[PDB]
């Protein structure tokens, strides 16, 4: 199990490098577990996108 | 679980390259913004809705490509919901492209100008860029080196 | 480059004037029938000068454009006029000039461009004999 | 709205199969809609109306030919619809009898004898 | 490629094998063609 | 208002004369179909490229039926 999780989270970066996304393979690993846990992901792509607006409004 | 990894999200975006009472501040604006949207196949056809747009858009073989990934992506399925819905969040050659002089059986066609034309172009945006950025290299410099008596860095201030 | 272009014009005065001159009745049923479908294609040539002409009115149609779209239609046009020339030649009528679209359908084989015309020719041409 | 789930309720209404009950087929359309999107060959509604009439020859009617003529006028005179040729292009392309060679019989061109 | 044509195609007593590389040596003319009319479609050159 | 109601008199119009060629020619489309295909070519697309779908899909309700 702790073999097959490493080889999916291999392949789960380069559907996430096609499309262009703007996260990163530390995000791409939280986010992985945040929506495989059943939180719907069209909000949760929401609430990355606010977070990363509110960071750089400190910056 | 998630919760925890969210401390070390919190430590991501804080800069890396003090740090321990900033994050404090960091974790509570990021709690405060993370759950007013959580309080209020037609899967892969999301990124099928977006690899037309592709193709409209130039591109082909991109698409080509979009379209023979989400065969194999098929062959966790929260995560491709979330990658489509940020597909346009990211950051902002070729030898052949009218060669005959390989294969064993090419079709004999004429021109189209839809291929030879627009493959000189794609060596024109880049020629075209090489030299808006030697534009953009000395004006930026300039701008620091002459503005008005003082103005400049802001050791001046301290 | 207008001489390169009229051969087409003048292998269409000929093939008008044999559908006038053979769809009367001292050439009998079959030329009647050989004419009516002889005219199908010349209703084809009226088709495509109009579209032209709308290439024309539009601001989008040239010389070399004109001398390119009529090469396809040149071929068809000179398999007519040298048909005509032939039945008019040998004054052929009846089944003689079944015999000559017979020769003349075997004689086409080169492109398959050219044979289709001749045989529908000569499937329209044999239903009143 | 976008073209391309426009495309999935024309799938919704052909086929019993929902558009969510369904992604093969769409993968296919998305295909063929795309990269063939935007006119690449030379308009002309007159060689359409000449071919609803070749059409409605081959059904041995010349009485609704000439009624066909008035309705082509008055598409024209309400004037709302922006490609004239397409739409009934279309449709005679998927009309069918009720009961050989013919690319030697009359086309569109394909403007690969002209810039695009 | 014009030259062998020009006599080729008032030739009708020639093989009908060769009245078949002569009838796929049209269609390499009007190709030139196509060629030479989008090139003038681009003329409105350096 | 009054003038928009007007236009939505003369889009019915056009739709009774697109419904009548559609019936007098015996296509295979219905009226339902027929109002997405409307949509399609407004935006301006090839009719050769939609009419091969068409044809797939009504032998795709026969890997139905």
């Amino acid at each position: 199990n702790l073999n097959a999780v490493r080889e999916t989270m291999d392949v789960l970066l380069e559907i996430s490098r096609i499309l262009n996304t703007g996260l990163d393979m530390e995000t791409l690993s939280i986010c992985v577990r945040l929506c495989e846990q059943g939180i719907n992901p069209e909000a949760l792509s929401s609430v990355i996108k606010e977070l990363r607006k509110a960071t750089e409004a400190l910056k | 679980s998630i919760t925890q990894l969210f401390d070390d999200l919190c430590e991501a975006l804080l800069p890396a390259a003090n740090r321990k009472r900033a994050k404090r501040s960091l974790k509570k604006v990021a709690y405060n913004a993370l759950f007013t949207n959580l309080f209020q196949l037609p899967a892969r056809n999301k990124i099928l809705m977006l690899s037309f747009d592709l193709r409209v858009g130039g591109l082909g073989p991109k698409a080509d490509r979009l379209e023979e990934l989400v065969e194999e992506l098929e062959a966790v399925g929260s995560v491709l919901d979330l990658l489509v819905q940020l597909a346009g969040s990211g950051p902002p050659r070729d030898y052949f492209l009218n060669n005959k002089h390989v294969g064993r059986n090419v079709p004999y066609s004429g021109y189209d100008c839809d291929d030879l034309s627009v493959f000189e172009m794609d060596v024109q945006s880049l020629i075209s860029r090489e030299e808006c950025l030697c534009h953009s290299m000395i004006q930026e410099t300039l701008q620091v080196m002459e503005a008005a008596p003082g103005t400049g860095l802001p050791t001046v201030g301290l | 480059l207008v001489h390169r272009i009229l051969p087409v014009a003048a292998s269409y005065s000929a093939v008008t004037r044999f559908i006038e001159e053979k769809s009367s009745f001292e050439y009998g049923q079959v030329n009647h029938a050989l004419a009516a479908a002889m005219r199908t294609l010349v209703k084809e040539h009226l088709i495509l000068v109009s579209q032209l002409e709308q290439l024309h009115r539009q601001g989008l149609l040239s010389l070399q454009k004109l001398w390119f779209y009529i090469q396809p239609a040149m071929r068809t046009m000179d398999i007519l006029a040298s048909l005509a020339t032939s039945v008019d030649k040998g004054e052929c009528l009846g089944g003689s000039t079944l015999s000559l679209l017979h020769d003349r359908s075997f004689s086409y084989t080169g492109d398959s461009q050219a044979q289709e015309l001749c045989l529908y020719l000569t499937k329209a041409a044999s239903a009143p004999y | 709205k976008s073209p391309n789930v426009l495309l999935q309720n024309l799938c919704c209404r052909i086929l019993g199969r929902s558009e969510a009950d369904v992604a093969q087929q769409f993968q296919y359309a998305v295909r063929v809609i795309g990269s063939n999107f935007a006119p690449t060959v030379e308009r002309d509604e007159f060689l359409v109306a000449e071919k609803i009439k070749k059409e409605l020859i081959r059904q041995r009617r010349e009485a609704d030919a000439a009624l066909f003529s008035e309705l082509h006028r008055k598409l024209h005179s309400q004037g709302v619809l922006k490609n004239k040729w397409s739409i009934l292009y279309l449709l005679l392309s998927l009309s069918e009898d009720p009961r050989s060679y013919a690319t030697l019989f009359a086309q569109a061109l394909p403007r690969d004898a002209h810039s695009t | 490629i014009r030259r062998y044509t020009d006599q080729r195609s008032l030739d009708r007593s020639f093989g009908l094998v060769g009245q078949s590389f002569c009838a796929a040596l049209h269609q390499e003319l009007r190709e030139y063609y196509r060629l030479l009319s989008v090139l003038h479609s681009q003329l409105q050159l350096t």
